[PDB]
RNA sequence: ACUGAACUCCUCACACCCAAUUGGACCAAUCUAUCACCCUAUAGAAGAACUAAUGUUAGUAUAAGUAACAUGAAAACAUUCU
């Protein structure tokens, strides 16, 4: 199928009667879907006082420092493929959306000197903290494959990242761990990619036609 | 009568693997033309003939709407028209069934 | 020397390729829909002057790899192995069509040049041979030609049935060696640096850098064989099924030197004719 | 069951060095429990092991066997998973290295047991041109391995 | 069965008794446990008889491993990198000795069967037999039925 | 791939190859018409103990014949169609015991043997003949290879050897085929009769009486059955019968040569026991 | 033993082998296109040419009204064979169907064929054409062609 | 005269070619006692050892992809016809 209509009729049609259990236990969700506030890139000390009202002990001047150290450290996570260290580097939201697609192919990422200082340039907010930090790195990569050979980019060369990245923190345990990364509408185009595609047309039945 | 001993596999490899018993690779097949999708050589393409094969199934249908029950073969013969085309002069005197979408690029 | 003819001509054709994959942007990646009648409206997302209409063909099928001989690249009909230059729309022409004429030319003017890859090689070495160049005979006219000019040892040489018979196996041992046909289309500078001990290819080149906006000349190599197009080549020699080098007439008009022309006619793995029917075909191609 | 097959794909090689050739692909798909027998499956699948994937699909549309439209989904589905998923770039550059049929777990109906068979298709597709077939040896391989046999041999039970 | 194993030529290793003899064994590995029953006559062949054997072939290095083992084993080591490793299991200290003088004594090649009893690697002095020894010459080479 | 002649031809030159191709095998079958105004082989005269050359003739059915005395006769017609010489072979290069000549019929369409037997036909200059049988010959009786046989090679009251391959029947079982239906042999004997495929194999019916030869539509009416379908080929030859080994005085010993154009041969020569038509009916005092 | 023997053995019997293809040619008569097993495709192609030649006999004529009435086992199809297939073919003397092959049935990979009646309103077959006169060969030949026609 | 054995000699080693029967020395694996601790030791015990019972159960072969088996026809799949 490919909803949950789709099982739900079925399921009407067939007479498979599924019935809504009532259970305690509830999924105790760390994370949330999105963002809260759309950073759109080119006063929210109330955010400020509500994160500092539960935890107390947090400088802002510091954080775009811990936020070099939150983000560098777990792209270092995908260069050993260290799922372990990712769950308490990243959040949920965001590790199916930069481990999946790399599954079964090596990456080498690394960390070059950054050009700018890194500045944090939002903060919103049982309750989630979401702070948007900019970064303006230097970075290196190269994604090989199953066998091992080069499908983007040049492993020594230096590239100039912007970076508009969400972290989150629950607010008893948790942390700041990066939740997303806003790519802004106006961003050039990726680095193309060693190999060329095809993309089909409409696989056209003999009843239809091409126009 | 029964078998006097059990034949074994290097027997039967020998029998069932021989090239009497393997397909043959054949080649009469080529790629149709008109829709690309490989036919073989002395046979109509697959594709094409399920073109019209579709064709003549709506067309026998509004045929059958036409007639109305059996036993109404007409004394005349037809013509099949799609949507915007008047009946020619040579028409005149033939049935006319009327279709619902475009003249295909095939059918002349 | 022959030898060192052959060796600092493919060495300033490997300059110029060395050169013309040097200005690349690094992979830029440049998209051609597929306007053909089957198969519609597939683009192909490829390298820009790495990717030639044999690797969009390669995404295609075999079939189309196999068959496919011509492209109509924006309505200009384009090798296999020249590599594509900007977003574009491919057709891709093969010799069973509805109406194939630059196939047909594309056909002729890749076994004339064949023919050429013969001749040159075919002479010991004392006896100077000299192409001067392919006429773009119609398919109609039954045979393709190539005039050469002969040494003056040879002013009153006319070959036997086995000198045309060890020409035509000189032509199916390169057949059966499968070679591509590289292209470079280069300026007229370096076109004229390759061919520069040959008066008549020298000015042929000159003929057709006139003929175009830029100084812009194309150069076709087979293996180790440089020669001037009018247009597009055959893929590969392993096209050429049937091959014969037919006669050799000498032409009329010589004062200077015998313009001697080569005939010859072949037929592609696709267009076999029968044994009766290709010695009709050798008959005709000998006027 | 065994399932070794379907892990088969999920090997990672480390990464290459760039005075080393290019490793071709390799993509080890299967159909499980296909109900058709194993030895009707020996002919189809034996029919097309060195053949490009275009001309094993061609030479498989026009078979009239059962087992012919299986094994072109599983060609087709492995030419899929060929391009996204294993950085094959050209749909047309497979060839079939393995093609097998083992047997599948069967069932028996009681008449009098009679079996339903079931089996299995294993295919290997490998990146590249399908290599050049084995030609027949000529005389002069026969008279080199003669006279190799020739120069080998050696006064027997002796110093 | 000799068919079924495989066979090789009588050899050395690197022409052992042309200059000088050359112990092959390098390394034996003695392990030894120390509470147990079945390397009894290894620990009475380790008091009594190691240091005996190891000073009358000091071109040996032998370790004495004497690890918690359940069966006690001795690895042979030789200069052309075999490893004999055999069992010293419930053996008394004479069969022992017996033991590793036989792997002291022998060499690294392998107890498959050996085809010939000998290894000339010039067999022939006078020269091998040709169909051409002993048989005399025509005049000017003839053969049968030559005329000239 | 394998092609066909006709694959790739357009409509308009599909009937131009049939009038092209046709039009030079009707040439090339009328420039063999003069043997002898070309230069043949030295042409001897019969010796006792030598043998000629046989044809190849299509069996065009079977008629019945009257003799004067009043009996039937059931005759098959044999029409020659486009027999020629294709090779000699003397009897060192044959390393057999007698020289021999290769003879075929039945002109054939080219666009349908194997590139061999075309390069071989192209060379001798000829349309390809169906069948090529060869004739065991003395060297007296050598004709050069490319010239035609006529019917008149035989002439009546000749008893004639007739070969073909017999009508197949395909597998019969032992009651069509053999016409029937031990312990301590534990086997079965080579050459037992069993089920099998029956006919379509060469067999010869020996010493058949030539009749009467039609010389204009090249026809021999041969006594009694000759094996083999309707419009079969069969190879005709003097007959080896020792009761007949001596007749060749009168037999024209080379070949029949209407080029040589003397005493010309008239419609249809007859055994002098044949009842002609156009005879007054027979009456038999 | 069967040299000679022209009919296909069909159905279950002589009769039925003739009403199976009466059934054929009824089918072919009234949609003028029939996909059906190949044997018996050309085995009623025999019989529905043929059926024409009796369709051009007349209607008045009485033999062929006895054919008809046989042949075409709905009635009203009489009126269609002879005011309607008789008058399209009143011109040529023969080749009134054309018979192509179809892929194989997927039920019994059978040998399918379709004849149909020629000009007809249907949706014309993938015909298999020849191949174009402006191809290589073509031109070639063209132009020998040409040549032979400069002799004289 | 030569060949020719498991006889006899020769170099080293020797307890190391019979049925039923009968004497003896060892012993796989298991459990118990106490050791041992990458698989053992001394004993004590016993459902204590399988190339064979038209053995029993299960698996999978062979005969064999064999014998056998199945759907009247066209079509608009409505319907009509045999
Ligand atoms: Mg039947
Ligand atoms: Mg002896
Ligand atoms: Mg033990
Ligand atoms: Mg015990
Ligand atoms: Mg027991
Ligand atoms: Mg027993
Ligand atoms: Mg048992
Ligand atoms: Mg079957
Ligand atoms: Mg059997
Ligand atoms: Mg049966
Ligand atoms: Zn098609």
């Amino acid at each position: 199928f490919k909803t949950e209509k789709e099982f739900m009729q079925h399921a009407r049609k067939a007479g498979l009667v599924i019935p809504p259990e009532k259970s305690d236990r509830s999924i105790h969700l760390a994370c949330t879907a999105g963002i809260f506030d759309a950073y759109v890139p080119p006063a929210s000390q109330v955010s400020i006082r509500r994160i500092k009202d539960y935890d107390a002990n947090f400088k802002i001047k510091d954080f775009p420092e811990k936020a070099k150290d939150i983000f560098i450290e777990a792209h270092l996570c995908l260069n050993n493929s260290d799922h372990d260290r990712l769950h308490t580097l990243v959040t949920e939201h965001c590790f199916p959306d930069m481990t999946w697609d790399i599954k079964y192919k090596t990456v080498r990422w690394s960390f070059v000197e950054s050009l700018e200082p890194s500045h944090v340039v939002q903060v919103r907010c049982n309750v989630y903290g979401q702070i948007t930090v900019r970064m303006h790195t230097r970075q290196t990569l190269a994604i090989y494959d199953r066998f091992g050979r080069l499908m983007y980019g040049q492993e020594d060369v230096p590239k100039d990242v912007l970076e508009y990245v969400v972290f989150e923190k629950q607010l008893p345990y948790g942390s700041w761990r990066m939740h997303t990364k806003i790519v802004p509408p106006w961003a050039p185009p990726k680095q193309p990619i060693l190999k060329t595609v095809m993309i089909p047309g409409p696989q056209l039945k003999p009843e239809e036609e091409y126009e | 009568a029964a078998p006097k001993n059990r034949r074994t596999i290097e027997v039967n490899r020998c029998r069932r693997r021989n090239p009497q018993k393997l397909i043959k690779v054949k080649n009469n097949i080529d790629v149709c033309p008109e829709c690309g999708h490989l036919k073989q050589k002395h046979v109509l393409c697959a594709y094409c003939y399920e073109k019209v094969c579709k064709e003549t199934a709506e067309i026998r249908r509004q045929i059958g709407k036409q007639e109305g029950g059996p036993f109404k073969a007409p004394t005349i013969e037809t013509v099949v028209l799609y949507t915007g085309e008047t009946p020619s002069e040579q028409d005149q005197g033939k049935r006319i069934i009327e279709r619902d979408r475009k003249r295909p690029s095939w059918f002349t | 020397s022959p030898t060192e003819l052959t060796e600092m001509r493919n060495d300033l054709f490997n300059k110029e390729k060395a050169r013309q994959l040097s200005l690349t942007p690094r992979t830029e990646k440049i998209e051609v829909k597929h306007v053909g009648k089957t198969d519609p409206g597939t683009v192909f997302v490829m390298n820009k002057n790495i990717s030639t209409p044999y690797s969009c063909a390669m995404h295609l099928s075999e079939w189309y790899c196999r068959k496919s001989i011509l492209a109509l690249v924006d309505g200009q009909p384009w090798d296999m192995y020249k590599p594509l230059t900007k977003s574009c729309e491919i057709k891709f022409l093969t010799f069973k069509d509805c109406d194939p004429g630059e196939v047909n030319k594309a056909y002729w003017r890749s076994c004339a040049m064949m023919m050429g890859c013969v001749i040159e090689r075919a002479f010991k070495d004392e006896y100077m041979v000299n192409l001067v160049r392919a006429p773009e005979v119609p398919v109609i006219s039954g045979a393709f030609c190539y005039d050469v000019v002969l040494d003056s040892k040879l002013d009153e040489w006319m070959p036997t049935k086995e000198n045309l018979r060890s020409f035509t196996k000189d032509a199916h041992a390169l057949i059966y060696k499968d070679l591509p046909f590289e292209t470079l289309e280069v300026e007229a500078k370096v076109a004229l640096e390759i061919f520069q001990h040959s008066k008549y290819k020298v000015d042929f080149i000159e003929e057709k850098a006139s003929q175009n906006p830029e100084r812009i000349v194309k150069l076709h190599r087979i293996g180790d064989f440089i020669d001037v197009s009018e247009g597009p080549l055959i893929p590969r020699t392993s096209i050429c099924f049937q091959y014969e080098v037919s006669a050799v007439h000498n032409l009329q008009p010589t004062q200077p030197s015998l313009i001697r022309r080569f005939q010859g006619v072949s037929l592609p793995v696709h267009l076999r004719a029968h044994f009766t029917i290709w010695d009709k075909l050798l008959e005709r191609s000998r006027k | 069951i065994s399932r070794k097959w379907e892990k088969k794909n999920k090997i990672v090689y480390p990464p290459q060095l760039p005075g080393e050739p290019r490793r071709p692909a390799e993509i080890y798909h299967c159909r499980r429990q296909i109900k058709y027998s194993k030895d009707k499956m020996w002919y189809l699948a034996k029919l097309i092991r060195g053949m490009s994937i275009d001309q094993a699909l061609a030479q498989l549309e026009f078979n009239d066997k059962k087992g012919a439209k299986i094994i072109k989904e599983v060609l087709l589905e492995a030419q899929d998973m060929a391009v996204r998923d294993h950085n094959v770039e050209f749909r047309s550059n497979l060839y079939i290295a393995e093609s097998t049929s083992g047997r599948g777990q069967c069932l028996k109906r009681i008449r009098g047991i009679m079996e339903k068979v079931y089996c299995h298709y294993f295919v290997k597709l490998v990146e590249g041109p399908p290599p050049p077939p084995e030609p027949p040896k000529t005389a002069v391989a026969h008279a080199k391995e003669y006279i190799q046999q020739l120069r080998s041999r050696t006064i027997v039970h002796t110093l | 069965t000799a068919r079924g194993t495989p066979s090789r030529f009588l050899a050395s290793v690197l022409h052992n008794g042309l200059g000088r003899y050359v112990q092959q064994l390098q390394r034996l590995s003695f392990s030894v446990s120390r509470d147990g029953a079945s390397s009894r006559g290894a620990r009475e062949f380790v008091e009594r008889e190691v240091i005996d054997f190891a000073r009358r072939n000091p071109g040996v290095v032998i370790y004495v491993n004497s690890r918690p083992c359940c069966v006690p084993r001795v690895v042979a080591e030789y200069l052309n990198g075999a490893v004999r490793e055999e069992s010293i299991h419930c053996k008394s200290v004479e069969e022992i000795s017996t033991l590793v003088q036989k792997l002291a004594d022998q060499s690294g090649l392998d107890v498959i069967r050996i085809r010939k009893p000998f290894h000339t690697d010039n067999p022939s002095i006078q020269g091998q037999w040709h169909p051409f020894t002993n048989k005399p010459t025509t005049f000017r080479g003839l053969r049968p039925r030559e005329v000239q | 791939s394998g092609t066909w002649w006709d694959e790739h031809l357009s409509e308009e030159n599909v009937p131009f190859i049939k009038q092209l191709v046709s039009d030079e095998d009707k040439a090339q079958l009328a420039s063999k018409l003069c043997p002898l105004k070309d230069e043949p082989w030295p042409i001897h005269p019969w010796e006792p103990g030598s043998f000629r050359v046989g044809l190849i003739a299509l069996k065009l059915g079977m008629m019945p014949l009257w003799t004067k005395d009043g009996q039937k006769h059931v005759v098959t017609l044999l029409q020659v169609q486009d027999c020629h010489v294709l090779k000699y072979t003397s009897k060192e290069n044959c390393n057999g015991k007698m020289a021999t000549l290769s003879v075929g019929g039945k002109t054939v369409s080219r666009f349908r043997k194997a590139t061999s037997i075309l390069e071989f036909y192209r060379e001798l200059g000829l349309p390809p003949k169906q069948t090529v049988k060869i004739f065991n010959i003395t060297d007296n009786a050598a004709i050069k290879p490319g010239t035609p046989l006529y019917a008149a090679h035989f002439r009546p009251g000749q008893y004639v050897d007739v070969t073909a391959k017999t009508i197949g029947k395909g597998f019969q079982g032992v009651m069509k085929r053999w016409g029937f239906k031990t312990g301590d042999i534990g086997r079965v004997w080579p050459g037992t009769k069993m089920p099998g495929k029956m006919g379509n194999i060469y067999r010869t019916e020996y010493g058949l009486k030539v009749w009467r030869i039609n010389t204009k539509h090249n026809i021999i009416y041969v006594n009694g059955s000759v094996p083999g379908h309707k419009n079969c080929l069969v190879k005709v030859k003097d007959s080896k019968l020792p009761a007949y080994k001596d007749l060749g005085k009168n037999l024209p010993f080379p070949t029949y040569f209407p080029d040589g154009d003397e005493e010309e041969l008239p419609e249809d020569l007859y055994d002098e026991n044949v009842c002609q038509p156009g005879a007054p009916s027979i009456t038999f005092a | 033993i069967s040299h000679g023997r022209v009919f296909r053995r069909m159905g279950l019997g002589p009769e039925s082998r003739i009403h199976l293809l009466r059934n054929l040619l009824t089918g072919l008569v009234r949609h003028e296109r029939i996909e059906a097993p190949w044997a018996r495709v050309d085995e009623m192609r025999g019989y529905a040419e043929k059926l024409i030649d009796y369709g051009k006999l007349g209607d008045t004529n009485e033999r062929a009204m006895r054919m008809a009435d046989f042949w075409l086992t709905e009635k009203d199809l009489i009126p269609k064979l002879f005011q309607v297939l008789a008058p399209r073919y009143k011109d040529q003397t023969g080749g009134y169907t054309r018979m192509l092959q179809i892929p194989n049935r997927s039920l019994d990979r059978a040998k399918m064929a379709v004849i149909e009646y020629k000009g007809n309103c249907l949706p014309p077959l993938p015909l298999p054409r020849r191949d174009s006169h402006l191809t290589l060969l073509n031109q070639l030949l063209q132009g020998l062609r040409q040549d032979l026609r400069q002799s004289q």
